[PDB]
RNA sequence: CGACUCUUAGCGGUGGAUCACUCGGCUCGUGCGUCGAUGAAGAACGCAGCUAGCUGCGAGAAUUAAUGUGAAUUGCAGGUUGAUCAUCGACACUUCGAACGCACUUGCGGCCCCGGGUUCCUCCCGGGGCUACGCCUGUCUGAGCGUCGCU
RNA sequence: GAAAAUCCGGGGGAGAGGGUGUAAAUCUCGCGCCGGGCCGUACCCAUAUCCGCAGCAGGUCUCCAAGGUGAACAGCCUCUGG
RNA sequence: CCGCCGCAGGUGCAGAUCUUGGUGGUAGUAGCAAAUAUUCAAACGAGAACUUUGAAGGCCGAAGUGGAGAAGGGUUCCAUGUGAACAGCAGUUGAACAUGGGUCAGUCGGUCCUGAGAGAUGGGCGAGCGCCGUUCCGAAGGGACGGGCGAUGGCCUCCGUUG
RNA sequence: AAAUACCGGCACGAGACCGAUAGUCAACAAGUACCGUAAGGGAAAGUUGAAAAGAACUUUGAAGAGAGAGUUCAAGAGGGCG
RNA sequence: CGCGACCUCAGAUCAGACGUGGCGACCCGCUGAAUUUAAGCAUAUUAGUCAGCGGAGGAAAAGAAACUAACCAGGAUUCCCUCAGUAACGGCGAGUGAACAGGGAAGAGCCCAGCGCCGAAUCCCCGCCCCGCGGCGGGGCGCGGGAAAUGUGGCGUACGGAAG
């Protein structure tokens, strides 16, 4: 909620950082094995656990 | 009403992040992870369950200690003198 | 994907096998000791007959004259080319050539399980004593070095199969008379052994 | 410009500090390029920045150190940081002079019949 | 802290602060509203620090 | 007549079988047989110029030093007195964790020291060194109509 | 038909206060001075931000509450708002 | 990669409501039917039954489709784009997508108190992990108001500061 | 002490074994994604080519998607592509 | 009433040290089922097995006879071959089931207490200095403290031992 702990906000921030795509260069390396970003996780698709 | 319309009563949580193993299965009644048992010294783990061992044991983690013990075996645990210099 | 597919029996994917292979498979076989002698006298006995040893398949066409027994220097060598010049003298270094032209590649999973390269038995050279005839003749393909007190028939008999074209020394070719004896005279090298 | 540190363990004391902190400000001039989005080359530059910091704040760690165990090696009793880091049940081992303790009565045993260097004729 | 904020922008910016208001923003890093004292000029100590 | 439908072949889609590989397994054998209050295993959270995951790592943060190695790193920018890799013995190793000042809210204390506020002279702010239980040997201050002792 | 933190008044009178002042000890009076760290704070709150595999006719705790008709927070109609 | 002679086996499939993966007929079929209802013009645009703006006609009708919060969510908030996929037609549109930006406290909560209760220590039990019990079988207070010799800051003046 | 045990741990060698529905659950960002309040459950997923030479430039369409060209022995190998 | 020894207890953020937790294939101490089998089932069997608990180590444990035997005797423990699917146990049903001797791998023996003698002949710690030690050790140094006659060290342990 609007009425967080320290630690649950914490969890949260590393979860927001954890949810952006590959960057464009990655994908041009000599041991290509990455398309995209599989981790890729939605608000509405899975619910973060807690 | 015991299936669809009482899921909507589901608003109030039990377990929190247990807080040795970072498992969200810290019981707050309880005040006892069903994960770890944090409040005791020992952690909980159980021979009935094989996969829930390999889960958590040495393997697991980084071995951030563990792992420069066996890099420092092989040269019997020395210390203190340094390479001879150039 | 798991979730309700089917995990254990012999048909289901993922699962074990039918009768999973055990190491506690009877894996040895012991022969009698009486046996093992029994197939060596047969082994050696087939190898100066020279029809069973073309049946065989070794070049020995060129090769002078005998069940081949050569002299006692050949047991001092030190170099493969004192030991490549010596087969070319005594004609057997077609069955190399043989064995050479035999380098193939192996059929199907052999290569990515470290049997990859298939080659031809040449001639075996057997030996009394070693000054160096191991050195001399391990780095040529096909020749595969015996002692004469310990002769196996896995060797003298490759495939299961009889007459390997055996290339013995002078002091190693006396031997066989003291190992195995004769019909009237025991085993001297044996407790109790007389031939069959 | 390229730091080493074979030239800053032959240097004094106070001197490091001040070689340190004006690379705090060259660093922090560097953190602010980076969020304004300017100069590319003040971007590569910041690593080399961040570990020479790292190489400055060693030496003082470093000579800091061999200093202490310089004036605490002729005591009984030292730091824990100064005491050898073997392994715990290696530190709880017998001393090398406590294993060489045999007894009075084995003094005497292995004293009177000293085990012999023999042979026999076959 | 707030103090520590207020000894940070002193000490490396030769500057006074009226107040400090710190906030965690939801990336996980806290930013500080260090509100100078009207002594000195805000928009000019930013030519100081370097930022436009 | 056609259209529709069936059969067959060609070509083309659909699908991923077969076959060929294989920096992975499994099995057997060998040597070694080393964790932790000097903070383990584990967990959290961080850190790259552009980096989400994976590894590597710990405010010195894809690493410092040292020895070896002797010219790269490389997806793209940028700048031989040793680049880069391996090794690693020096240093360093944030937060929870047996987890250790008392609590899990990262919430509240104490004592000694230092520094700003000053020019000891308190509140205040920041920093530092200590503060867990069980026990062991010695120490210290004690306690008892315990046992006696001398006046 | 809650405890406890917390706060205040009282009853006592151990004490303290100065020696006729440049008065003292003392004050819950009126100004003055300095300080207040730490964490949460966006937004949805439900016929589309929650829980029911989903923009699911389900479920899910409250606050404010206009005019008319009327016994009326009934129903219907309208204003702000949507 | 294969023939021959030997050796060895996880050695031959149509079935097991077999297992896994894929694809058919059904079939362009059932369906996109709960809570009254949309029409006109213009704009942006390659593109309009749906978007945006104005003008109509309507519904919710203050126990509301309104304005806010608790629990839960965790960036869904707000802007700027594109409009592949998703939003069971569409789309210039979105809570999708990608780049960014955004939560400021002595006073509002948390911190603090205790409630039903939870739970150490002593103790008791216990093969033991532990467990019981919470004032009960405990030497369970580390605080002050008082008196001299010493002592440190200050004209050791005489208090703060110490034992 | 020694002979003895060792499906964990460190570092190794080997196989009449398995060859991506097999072999460990895991040959790949695998105890990962995901599910359950929790204990626990737990996947799918290898291959362009010798070298990216990864299809310049022209032209239809709003773009997807094409037609020409061009690279290559081969695109009858066109970014999940033997 | 007081000061003193002592015994039995407290308290310390007293000076030093040490335990906790993990891993857990193997190893030691407990605890301990039921599937199953007996064509049912209850004793048995599964099985002193799985699970639960504590404890280690590089191996652990065992171990130098309160032994085996009955011979013409062998001689710690451990392991391997065998005895042996044997003696024996058992609704004598199902099923369970050792040991000695022998042949080998290795092979290693020993220490107290008690009984006694030696002026406690013994031991830990602090201070002082000295070479010096990333296993705090050897020597000197103090009518320095403590342990200890409710017994420390030497000799000595069943094979005998002490003293002259």
């Amino acid at each position: 909620s609007s009425h967080k702990t320290f630690r649950i906000k914490r969890f949260l921030a590393k979860k927001q950082k954890q949810n952006r795509p590959i960057p464009q260069w990655i994908w041009m390396k000599t041991g290509n094995k990455i398309r995209y970003n599989s981790k890729r996780r939605h608000w509405r698709r899975t619910k973060l656990g807690l | 009403t015991k299936g669809t319309s009482s899921f909507g009563k589901r608003r109030n949580k039990t377990h929190t992040l247990c807080r040795r193993c970072g498992s969200k299965a810290y019981h707050l009644q309880k005040s006892t992870c069903g994960k770890c048992g944090y409040p005791a010294k020992r952690k909980r783990k159980y021979n009935w369950s094989a996969k829930a061992k390999r889960r958590n044991t040495t393997g697991t983690g980084r071995m951030r200690h563990l792992k420069i013990v066996y890099r420092r075996f092989r040269h019997g645990f020395r210390e203190g003198t340094t390479p001879k210099p150039k | 994907h798991r979730s309700g597919q089917g995990a254990f029996g012999n048909m289901c994917r993922g699962g074990r096998m039918f009768a999973p292979t055990k190491t506690w498979r009877r894996w040895h076989r012991r022969v009698n000791t009486t046996q093992k002698r029994y197939a060596i006298c047969s082994a050696l006995a087939a190898s100066a007959l020279p029809a069973l040893v073309m049946s065989k398949g070794h070049r020995i066409e060129e090769v002078p004259e005998l069940p081949l027994v050569v002299e006692d220097k050949v047991e001092g060598y030190k170099k493969t080319k004192e030991a490549v010049l010596l087969l070319k003298k005594l004609k057997a270094w077609n069955d190399i050539k043989k064995v050479y032209a035999s380098q193939r590649m192996r059929a199907g999973k052999g290569k990515m399980r470290n049997r990859r390269r298939i080659q031809r038995r040449g001639p075996c050279v057997i030996y009394n004593e070693d000054n160096g005839i191991v050195k001399a003749f391990r780095n040529i393909p096909g020749i595969t070095l015996l002692n004469v007190t310990k002769l196996n028939i896995l060797k003298l008999a490759p495939g299961g199969h009889v007459g390997r074209f055996c290339i013995w020394t002078e002091s190693a070719f006396r031997k066989l008379d003291d190992l195995y004896g004769t019909w009237r005279k025991a085993a001297s090298l044996k407790s109790n052994y007389n031939l069959p | 410009a390229k730091i080493k540190a074979r030239d800053l363990r032959g240097k004094k004391k106070e001197e490091l500090l001040k070689q340190l902190d004006d690379l705090k400000v060259e660093l922090s001039q560097l953190r602010v390029a980076k969020v304004t989005g300017g100069a590319a080359s003040k971007l590569s530059k910041i690593r080399v920045v961040r570990k020479s910091i790292a190489r400055v704040l060693t030496v003082i760690n470093q000579t800091q150190k061999e200093n202490l165990r310089k004036f605490y090696k002729g005591k009984k009793y030292k730091p824990l940081d100064l005491r050898p880091k073997k392994t715990r049940a290696m530190r709880r081992r017998l001393n090398k002079h406590e294993e060489s303790l045999k007894t009075k009565k084995q003094q005497r045993k292995e004293r009177l019949y000293p085990l012999r260097k023999y042979a026999v004729k076959a | 802290n707030k103090h520590q904020i207020k000894q940070a922008v002193k000490k490396l910016y030769d500057i006074d602060v009226a107040k400090v208001n710190t906030l965690i923003r939801p990336d996980g890093e806290k930013k500080a509203y260090v509100r100078l004292a009207p002594d000195y000029d805000a928009l000019d100590v930013a030519n100081k620090i370097g930022i436009i």
